[PDB]
C-alpha cells in the first residue's frame, strides 16, 4: 500500500427422421408427423485488346466489389482473353447480381472509368446507349474527324458540359458513342450529340446545356 | 490521478514490481483540438469535472473513465471549475464573457445560469416599483436585473450598435431605449 | 398503348374469342444429335398432336453451340444447324446442316493494322 | 362428442358429456336453448360431474327466478337426475344445490339372482388369470353372452 | 403429485358388475380375488372422485370454467375455504391466475394439462434452448422420489464401502455442484446410457433400486408424450423416440437455464437464509456445519420467534456434504418437519439473485417500489406511459406489511409501462 | 427551457431521380424506425449504468405517509415536505400511486388539510394542491 | 428435367418485343411486346414496359414447362443503329429476376456488309 | 408460389407457406384435411389444412405435376397419394409408410386423370392425352399388374 | 459417458 495511505456475480443470462406411422384422430382424419425440414450460372464477356492494360492495372479494385457484396465467382481467361463470371449456390444470394456484374464489366470494356462502372452495381436503373455518327449522318474524312472533334471540343470540354449538365458519361471511341446514366438523362445528352454531329456550334450548344440543367435541378 | 494539457489521465499506484509507484492505467481525452484548461476531482463520489480550452467540459466517473456528460458553455476557454462539499453542484467559469454557471448534474438542471456585460454598463434604470433595474451596455444588448435576487431574468440583442439611454413609462409594464444604431 | 385515350382502332371491332389453350393440343418430342457429336441430346421441341406430326417435324432446323454437344469451352464460341430428318417414337435423327460463328468474336478478331483474308469455295 | 362440434337445429334430443354441457352453460348462463337437463351417472360422481351438478343448480334457480318474473316470456328449467346407487339423497340435503331438499323418486327394476364365487387366491396377473379362467368357462358353461372387465385397452386388444 | 394406479374398486362396484351377470338371466359371477381379499382391500362405497384430486387441482378446473369463486361455487362437498385459497394464491404465485383471479393464458394451458399446476410450469417454461429433455426426467425423478440409499440407512457408517458410496455420490454431484436434484437428474439418464445388462451392476454399485429406476424412463416416455401433444397443434400425430429420451449434458449455462425452470416449478418453495433477511439476528460461523445454517421461506409468515421460521439444510442433503459456505437463495422441493431442533430441508439447486427475479416476474408474488433517485439512476420516459428505471423490487411480504416475511432483491434496470395507473414490467433492461 | 441544445452499399434509388420518368407516369411511386433507435438509445442509456448499492425499498417521505396515516398525525410529514428542495418536491409529487383505493393520494391530501388548519406555511402547502391537480 | 427455350429479344427505339419460342422457333411459345403493358405509345420503348412484358413470359413459360431459355438480343439493325437499346437490356434482366435459368446470351442484330441509303438523308436526321 | 388456406367460416386468412415451384395441381382427399401441392419441378408436398403444416414431402417426379390423386377412408389406416406427371409416368406413394409403392410408365402423353377405389386389393385408373386409359389392380405387398388397357378415343382431360 |  502506499505510504500515504490513511491511518454472488449474478448471471445476466435469464428466460424469456419422420416417423413412419400414423394416428386417427377423434373425426376419424388422419393426422401425421411433419416431414424433414440461386442455380449455378455463368457470364462470359469479351474484353478487346486495348483494354487489357487498363483492366490490369485496375483489376485489384474490380474483383472485390464482384466477389464481396454480389458474392459471385471471378476469373479472367488469359487464353481467350475474357473476364470469367460465375454464381456460386451456396454463397450467392441476389437473382440479379450476376448479370449486374456482367453489365458493370462491360462498362469497363467499352471504356468508362472504373468509378463510373461502379454506378451500375451500386444503382439499378443505369443503362448504357450506343450509336455511331454514320447512323446520324453521312460524314467521311476530315468531315467525320472535324464531327468528333466538335464533340469532344477544346481539351475535351464540351463533352464535360454535356456530362455535367445531363447527368451522365460520354465516351468517345473513335466514331463510336457510348452514354451512361439513367433512361432519361441518357436521352437528354444523346440529343445534345447529335446536334454537335449535324454541325450545330459547340457553344451554341453550351448555351442549351445550360438551360436543360436548369430544369434538372428545379425538379 | 494526474492529469495534463495535452488531455492524459494516468492512474497511479504503489506496487511490487520493493513497492513503489506505477502507472498502471492511462485515460485520454481525444479531444480534436481543445486543451484541458482546468481540473477537479471528487474523492468522496469520484467525480472528474474537467473545462477544456475549446469552451466545453466533460463530467467523467473514476477510475472507469465513464464519460458522465458532456457539454458546451460557448467558445471561449473554461477557466476555472469547482465541485459542490456533497458533490451535486458543479461550478463552472470563463473570464472571457465573464461567463458563470452552477450545475446540478445529478437531475441535469441549472441552480445558477448568469453572465455579465462584455460591455461597460452606459445607462441604468430602475421599475418604477423598483423590483427590477434594466442595464444598458456598448455592446448594444439589453439585460433586465431583479433586485431582491440580483440575477438577470432576460436579455435583449435586437439593437445593432450600442444603446445610448433606457426609460420606463410611468405605469411600468413597458420599457423604452434609444440607440447609436438610429432606432428607439 | 392499352390506355383509354389511346383511340379505337377498326380491327378492334372484330375479336376471335379465346376458347383453347394450344399448348393442350401440342406434345412435346426429343431432339437427337447424330453419333460425331459427344453429347446426342439437345433438348426437345413441341408440336400439334396428329390429327401429322410428322409432317411438320421433317425439314425443322435446329440451330446451337457446339460446346454444348461437346462439353467443351473450347467450343463455346462455334454455332451448328442441325435439321430434323426421321422421327421414331419421340426420338427426332437429325442430320448437319450447317454451321457458322458468333457476331461478337468476327468483330473481336478484325482489328486494325492488318489484312484481311477471306476465301470462298462452293464443291461437293 | 365435443362442444366444438355443434348440434343440427332441428334435433330436438341432445347427447353429450359432461364436459360440454359445462362449456356450453359458459357461454350461456341462462342455458335457455335447453328448457329441460337430465343428469346420468351421478353415482360417478365425476368432479366435471359434480362441477356440473353444482352449476347446474345456480342456473336452475335463475331460470325459476325469470319464469317467476314472468312464466310466457322467460323459459323455466327443470333438471332431471338419475343415479344407479340409491344413495342421491346427499344431494338433496345440501343447502348449496337447493334451499330444501327437492323430492326424490325411487324405481326399482327387476334383477334375477346372481350366485357369486371367488377364487381362493389373487393372481398377480390378473389378465392371465382371467384368460385362463374365461377358457375354461367356455370349455364347461353354456353358450351366453360373457362380460369381462380390464383397466387397461392394450390389455384389452391382447 | 397425482398418477393414475390400477387399483382395488368399491365394494359396491364389484356388487355392480355381478348385477349385469344376472340382469339377462340369473347367473354366477366369478371374481379373481378372494373373498377374504375383497373383504379387506376393499371400500364398501367408492370415495367420492372430487376427493381424490388435488385441491389445486379442482381450482384449476372451475377457472377452465370460468367459474368467479369457489366459495361462490355450489357443491355437495366441501374443501377447506381456506385451503381453497391458499391454491389460489398458489396459482397467482406461479402466475396462471392474475391478481383479478381470471385465469391467465399459461393457465388455460394448464387446465388443458392433465397433471398438477405445479408440475405444469415446469413443462410450459421446459421447451426452452433444447432443455425440454432434462425436466421432463428432472420432473419424473421428482414424482418417484430419492433413489439414492443413504449410508446411515445402509449402516455403512465398511469404511471401504463409505468410500465406494462417497465415490458414487462424488459421480452424481459432477453435473452440478451445489443442487441435489439436478444431481439426481444426474443419475436419470445417466443409467439410460449404460447398457441393459450392466444395470443390474450400475445400480449395485451406485445402491440405486432398479425397479425404482426403470419407472423415470417409462415415465420419461409418457411425460414427454403428454408435452409433445400439448406443445404441437398435431397432438396425436408426435411420437415418443428413444432417441429424443436420449439427450445430451446441459450446457453450464443450461444448468443456470434449469435452475429458472425448476424455480418456475416451486417458486413458493423457496427459502432465503435466517441470517441474509436478519443479519446479526443468529450467529453464524464456517465451523458450523451446513445442518446448523438457518433458511427462513418467503411465503412463511413472520413469527413472534425468528427459530420457528428457521428451517435448516438436511444433512442427506448435497450441500452438508460440501462443507463450503452455502449459496445465498436456496430452494426446496419439500420442508421436513423431522427433527426437533432444526427443520430439514432438500434443495433442487442454489437460485441466484437476478435469476430468481424472473420467475418472482412471472409470478404475482413480486411487488416493484417506485423508482430510486440516485447517480446514474435516473429514469429515460418516451411516452407517458413507459420508462426505463432501475427498481428495487421486493419478493412476496413488502417491508410495509410485517405479517409476512420476504427478502428484499437489488434493484435492477427494468422497463415499465403504464397500466391502470402502474407501469407494468415489459422486460428485464 | 434548460435542456441543452441537440450510405448503404448498394443504394435504392428509384424514379425520376435515376431518369426512369416512364415509372412516375405509369403511376408507381421511416419515422417508426426513429422511435426505433430512440427505444435503442434509451436502452443503451441503461447498460451505460449499472449501479449495484444496496437501496431501501420505500423513500424516507412515503415512509412517513404511510407512519401518519396510522398514527393520523402528518406533522413530521409536513414538516420534511417543507424541506425538500422544488425539484425533491415534484421528484416524489407524480410518484405517488394512483390504483385503487388511492390511499396515498388521500393521505396526501388531509396532510395538505392539516397543513392549511395550520395556518402555517401557507404558500408551500397551496402550490403542492395545485401540483396534485397537475 | 431441364427444358431449354429461345428467348428472342428485339428491342426497337420504339418499342421492345419479348419473344420466347422452342429451340427450332418454328412454335412460339409467348410473344408480348411494350405497348401491350403499358398505357401510352412514349413508354413502349421505356424500361418500365419491358420488366412488364419480360415477367409476363416469364409466367407463361413456366406455365408451359420450359425452363430455361436462350437469349438472342438484337435490335433493328439494317441501315439503321446496332446495339440493343435499353429496353433489350432492362427485358434480359427481368428474365434474371424471374428466375428461369439463363443458358447463353448472343447478339443477333442483321448487318449488312453493304447498305442501301437510309431515310434521313444527308443533313442528317434524328434531330 | 404462395399456398394459401382460407377458412369459410372465419372468413380469413388462416395459413400462408412458400412452394418451390409454380403449381397448378390441387388435391384434396374426402375427408377434407389434406391438401397435395403438384409443382413444376416434380416435387409434391402435402399439407394438414387444419393444423397447416407440411406432412409429406415427395420427390421422384422428373417432370411436371399433372395428376394428384388421395384415396383415403375415415378410420382407416390405408391412405395413399397417387401422382401422374407429364411423361406419362405415375407413382403411388403410401402416406402412412412414406415409400414410393408402385412405379407405372406405360401412359405416354401427360396423365390428366387418376382414381383409386377399393376392389373387395385396390384399383387404379390411370388416363392421359394420348387417348387412351389404363387400369390396374394393387396391394401393399409388391404387387401392381395391368388389366385393361382401353382406347377412349378422347383426350383424357380427367377420368 | 459424462453422466457415468
Amino acid at each position: 500500500v502506499a505510504p500515504t495511505a490513511l491511518k454472488d456475480d449474478d448471471d445476466d443470462v435469464l428466460l424469456d427422421h419422420e416417423s413412419k406411422t400414423v394416428v386417427v384422430d377423434d373425426q376419424g382424419k388422419p393426422r401425421f408427423t411433419s416431414a424433414s425440414k440461386i442455380k449455378f450460372e455463368s457470364r462470359k464477356i469479351m474484353v478487346p485488346p486495348h483494354r487489357m492494360t487498363p483492366l490490369r492495372n485496375s483489376w485489384t479494385k474490380i474483383y472485390p466489389p464482384l466477389v464481396e457484396h454480389l458474392k459471385l465467382q471471378v476469373r479472367m481467361n488469359l487464353k481467350t482473353k475474357s473476364v470469367e463470371l460465375r454464381t456460386n449456390p451456396k454463397f450467392t444470394t441476389d437473382p440479379g447480381a450476376l448479370q449486374k456484374g456482367a453489365d458493370f464489366i462491360k462498362a469497363f470494356t467499352l471504356g468508362f472509368d472504373l468509378d463510373d462502372s461502379i454506378a451500375l452495381l451500386r444503382l439499378d436503373d443505369l443503362y448504357i446507349e450506343t450509336f455511331e455518327v454514320k447512323d446520324v449522318k453521312t460524314l467521311t474524312g476530315d468531315h467525320l474527324s472535324r464531327a468528333i472533334g466538335r464533340i469532344a471540343g477544346k481539351d475535351g470540354k464540351t463533352k464535360f458540359a454535356i456530362e455535367n449538365a445531363t447527368r451522365t458519361r460520354i465516351v468517345l471511341a473513335d466514331s463510336k458513342i457510348h452514354i451512361l446514366g439513367g433512361f432519361t438523362h441518357i436521352r437528354m445528352a444523346r440529343e445534345s450529340v447529335v446536334s454537335l454531329i449535324l454541325g450545330s456550334p459547340p457553344g451554341k450548344v453550351y448555351g442549351n446545356l445550360r438551360t436543360v440543367a436548369s430544369r434538372l435541378k428545379e425538379r | 490521478y494526474t492529469v495534463s494539457k495535452d488531455g492524459a489521465v494516468f492512474v497511479w499506484e504503489f506496487t511490487k514490481r520493493k513497492y513503489s509507484w506505477r502507472i498502471t492505467k492511462k485515460h485520454f481525452f481525444y479531444a480534436n483540438q481543445a486543451k484541458v484548461k482546468c481540473v477537479t476531482f471528487h474523492p468522496a463520489t469520484r467525480l472528474l469535472a474537467v473545462g477544456f480550452t475549446s469552451g466545453e467540459f466533460r463530467l467523467y466517473d473514476l477510475p472507469d473513465f465513464t464519460l458522465i456528460q458532456q457539454l458546451s458553455m460557448g467558445q471561449n476557454p473554461v477557466n476555472t471549475v469547482s465541485v459542490n462539499q456533497t458533490g451535486e453542484w458543479l461550478a463552472f467559469g470563463s473570464s472571457k464573457l465573464g461567463q458563470l454557471l452552477v450545475y446540478e448534474w445529478q437531475s441535469e438542471s441549472y441552480i445558477l445560469k448568469q453572465q455579465g456585460h462584455f460591455d461597460s454598463t452606459n445607462s441604468l434604470a430602475y421599475s418604477p416599483d423598483g423590483s427590477r433595474v434594466v442595464t444598458a451596455s456598448e455592446d448594444g444588448k439589453i439585460k433586465v436585473w431583479d433586485i431582491t435576487s440580483g440575477f438577470c431574468l432576460a436579455t435583449f440583442e435586437e439593437h445593432t450598435s450600442s444603446v445610448t439611454a433606457v426609460q420606463f413609462a410611468k405605469r411600468g409594464q413597458v420599457m423604452f431605449s434609444s440607440s447609436l444604431d438610429g432606432t428607439v | 398503348a392499352v390506355g383509354k385515350n389511346k383511340r379505337l382502332s377498326k380491327g378492334k371491332k372484330g375479336q376471335k374469342k379465346r376458347v383453347v389453350d394450344p399448348f393442350t393440343r401440342k406434345e412435346w418430342f426429343d431432339i437427337k444429335a447424330p453419333s460425331t457429336f459427344e453429347n446426342r441430346n439437345v433438348g426437345k421441341t413441341l408440336v400439334n398432336k396428329s390429327t401429322s406430326a410428322s409432317d411438320a417435324l421433317k425439314g425443322r432446323v435446329v440451330e446451337v453451340c457446339l460446346a454444348d454437344l461437346q462439353g467443351s469451352e473450347d467450343h463455346s464460341f462455334r454455332k451448328i444447324k442441325l435439321r430434323v430428318d426421321e422421327v421414331q417414337g419421340k426420338n427426332l435423327l437429325t442430320n448437319f446442316h450447317g454451321m457458322d460463328f458468333t457476331t461478337d468474336k468476327l468483330r473481336s478478331m478484325v482489328r486494325k493494322w492488318q489484312t484481311l483474308i477471306e476465301a470462298n469455295v462452293t464443291v461437293k | 362428442i365435443r362442444f366444438d362440434s355443434t348440434a343440427k337445429e332441428d334435433t330436438k334430443v341432445k347427447f353429450m358429456t359432461d364436459g360440454v354441457l359445462l362449456r356450453e352453460m359458459m357461454h350461456d348462463f341462462k342455458l335457455t336453448k335447453y328448457s329441460s337437463i337430465i343428469i346420468d351417472e351421478a353415482h360417478e360422481r365425476n368432479i366435471n360431474t359434480d362441477i356440473l351438478i353444482g352449476m347446474l343448480s345456480r342456473c336452475v334457480r335463475l331460470r325459476a327466478k325469470l319464469h317467476k318474473e314472468n312464466p310466457i316470456e322467460h323459459k323455466k328449467l327443470k333438471l332431471i337426475i338419475m343415479s344407479a346407487t340409491l344413495r342421491v339423497s346427499d344431494f338433496s340435503e345440501n343447502k348449496t344445490l337447493f334451499p330444501i331438499a327437492p323430492p326424490v323418486l325411487q324405481v326399482d327394476a327387476r334383477q334375477f339372482p346372481v350366485s357369486i364365487h371367488f377364487n381362493r387366491r389373487t393372481a398377480f396377473n390378473y389378465t392371465d388369470e382371467a384368460f385362463r379362467k374365461t377358457c375354461k368357462i367356455h370349455q364347461k358353461l353354456p353358450p351366453g353372452a360373457i362380460l369381462v372387465f380390464l383397466t387397461g385397452q392394450q390389455e384389452i386388444t391382447h | 403429485v397425482q398418477s393414475f394406479e390400477v387399483g382395488w374398486v368399491s365394494k359396491a362396484s364389484a356388487n355392480q358388475r355381478s348385477g349385469r351377470a344376472g340382469r339377462t338371466g340369473p347367473g354366477h359371477c366369478y371374481r379373481l380375488y378372494s373373498s377374504a381379499v375383497f373383504e379387506h382391500d376393499f371400500e364398501q362405497f367408492s370415495k367420492p372422485e372430487i376427493l381424490r384430486m388435488p385441491v389445486e387441482s379442482i381450482v384449476l378446473q372451475m377457472k377452465s370454467m370460468a367459474i368467479h369463486n369457489i366459495i361462490n361455487f355450489p357443491f355437495p362437498t366441501p374443501p377447506d375455504r381456506v385451503a381453497l385459497s391458499k391454491a389460489i394464491q398458489l396459482l397467482q404465485y406461479l402466475g396462471a391466475l392474475d391478481n383479478k383471479e381470471m385465469i391467465t393464458e399459461d393457465g388455460k394451458k394448464m387446465s388443458l394439462f392433465p397433471l398438477s399446476p405445479r408440475f405444469s410450469k415446469m413443462l410450459l417454461v421446459s421447451d426452452e434452448k433444447a432443455c425440454l429433455p432434462y425436466i421432463v426426467a428432472i420432473v419424473s425423478a421428482l414424482s418417484v422420489g430419492d433413489p439414492f440409499i443413504n449410508e446411515f440407512e445402509l449402516g455403512i457408517n465398511k469404511k471401504e464401502l463409505r468410500s465406494k458410496f462417497y465415490k458414487s455420490r462424488s459421480q452424481f454431484s459432477k453435473l452440478d455442484k451445489f443442487s441435489d436434484v439436478f444431481r439426481l437428474l444426474s443419475v436419470v439418464s445417466a443409467m439410460d446410457y449404460v447398457p441393459k445388462e450392466q444395470k443390474e451392476i450400475f445400480m449395485k454399485k451406485n445402491f440405486l433400486r432398479g425397479k425404482l429406476m426403470e419407472e423415470i424412463v417409462k415415465l420419461r416416455k409418457q411425460l414427454m408424450y403428454i408435452i409433445k401433444s400439448n406443445t404441437s397443434k398435431e397432438n396425436i400425430a408426435v411420437v415418443i423416440r428413444n432417441e429424443d429420451l436420449k439427450s445430451d449434458i446441459p450446457s453450464v449455462i443450461q444448468i443456470k437455464l434449469l435452475k429458472q425452470m425448476i424455480c418456475a416449478g416451486f417458486v413458493d418453495h423457496v427459502a432465503v437464509r435466517a441470517d441474509v433477511l436478519f443479519p446479526d439476528d443468529a450467529k453464524i460461523t464456517n465451523r458450523t456445519s451446513i445442518i446448523n445454517i438457518p433458511y427462513i421461506p418467503v411465503l412463511a409468515t413472520r413469527t413472534p420467534n425468528i427459530e420457528d421460521c428457521f428451517v435448516y439444510i438436511h444433512p442427506t442433503s448435497i450441500l452438508n456434504n460440501l462443507g463450503e459456505m452455502p449459496p445465498k437463495y436456496m430452494l426446496y422441493y419439500s420442508l421436513h418437519l423431522g427433527g426437533n431442533n432444526k427443520t430439514r430441508m432438500n434443495t433442487l439447486c442454489d437460485i441466484a439473485s437476478t435469476p430468481l427475479a424472473n420467475i418472482a416476474r412471472k409470478g404475482l408474488l413480486l411487488t416493484y417500489s417506485k423508482p430510486l433517485t440516485g447517480q446514474g439512476l435516473k429514469t429515460v420516459n418516451l411516452s407517458p406511459t413507459e420508462r426505463y428505471c432501475y427498481v428495487v423490487p421486493r419478493f412476496g411480504s413488502t417491508v410495509d406489511n410485517d405479517l409476512k416475511i420476504g427478502w428484499d432483491l437489488n434493484p435492477i434496470a427494468v422497463h415499465q409501462k403504464k397500466q391502470k395507473g402502474q407501469w407494468t414490467v415489459i422486460k428485464f433492461i | 427551457r434548460s435542456k441543452p441544445k441537440e450510405l448503404p452499399f448498394f443504394l435504392q434509388l428509384s424514379g425520376e431521380k435515376v431518369g426512369d420518368e416512364a415509372s412516375v407516369r405509369e403511376g408507381i411511386a421511416h419515422r417508426r424506425d426513429q422511435e426505433a433507435q430512440k427505444k435503442l438509445d434509451a436502452e443503451e442509456q441503461m447498460n451505460k449504468f449499472k449501479v449495484t448499492g444496496r437501496l431501501g425499498f420505500e423513500s424516507h417521505f412515503t415512509k412517513q405517509l404511510r407512519e401518519g396515516s396510522q398514527s393520523k398525525d402528518y406533522s413530521s410529514l409536513l414538516a420534511t415536505l417543507i424541506n425538500f428542495s422544488p425539484a425533491a418536491v415534484d421528484l416524489e409529487i407524480r410518484s405517488l400511486n394512483s390504483f385503487e383505493p388511492f390511499d396515498e393520494i388521500v393521505w396526501f391530501i388531509d396532510a395538505l388539510t392539516q397543513g392549511l388548519k395550520s395556518n402555517k406555511n401557507f404558500e408551500l402547502y397551496e402550490t403542492f394542491m395545485s401540483l396534485l391537480f397537475k | 428435367s431441364q427444358v431449354f427455350g429461345v428467348a428472342r429479344i428485339y428491342a426497337s427505339f420504339n418499342d421492345t418485343f419479348v419473344h420466347v419460342t422452342d429451340l427450332s422457333g418454328k412454335e412460339t411459345i409467348a410473344r408480348v411486346t411494350g405497348g401491350m403493358k403499358v398505357k401510352a405509345d412514349r413508354d413502349e420503348s421505356s424500361p418500365y414496359a419491358a420488366m412488364l412484358a419480360a415477367q409476363d413470359v416469364a409466367a407463361k413459360c413456366k406455365e408451359v414447362g420450359i425452363t430455361a431459355v436462350h437469349v438472342k438480343i438484337r435490335a433493328t439493325g439494317g441501315t439503321r443503329t446496332k446495339t440493343p437499346g435499353p429496353g433489350g437490356q432492362a427485358a434480359l434482366r427481368a428474365l434474371a429476376r424471374s428466375g428461369l435459368r439463363i443458358g447463353r446470351i448472343e447478339d443477333v442484330t442483321p448487318v449488312p456488309s453493304d447498305s442501301t441509303r437510309k431515310k434521313g438523308g444527308r443533313r442528317g436526321r434524328r434531330l | 408460389q404462395l399456398l394459401k388456406i382460407f377458412h369459410l367460416k372465419t372468413g380469413k386468412v388462416v395459413r400462408s407457406m412458400k412452394i418451390s415451384s409454380p403449381s397448378y395441381i390441387l388435391d384434396a382427399d374426402s375427408t377434407s384435411t389434406l391438401l397435395a401441392v403438384g409443382g413444376t419441378d416434380g416435387s409434391i408436398i402435402v399439407v394438414d389444412i387444419e393444423n397447416g403444416y407440411i406432412t409429406h414431402s415427395f420427390k421422384g417426379h422428373g417432370g411436371t405435376i399433372s395428376s394428384l390423386k388421395f384415396y383415403g377412408q375415415l378410420n382407416s389406416k390405408i391412405w395413399l397419394l397417387a401422382s401422374g406427371d407429364t411423361n406419362g409416368m405415375v407413382k403411388v406413394w403410401d402416406l402412412v409408410k412414406r415409400k414410393c409403392l408402385h412405379t407405372l410408365q406405360e401412359h405416354t402423353s401427360a396423365v390428366r386423370g387418376l382414381d383409386i377405389i377399393e376392389v373387395p386389393s385396390l384399383n387404379l385408373l390411370s388416363g392421359g392425352r394420348d387417348d387412351i386409359i389404363n387400369l390396374w389392380d394393387f396391394n401393399m405387398k409388391k404387387k401392381c399388374k395391368l388389366l385393361k388397357t382401353l382406347p377412349v378415343n378422347q383426350q383424357v382431360e380427367s377420368c | 459417458n459424462p453422466w457415468l
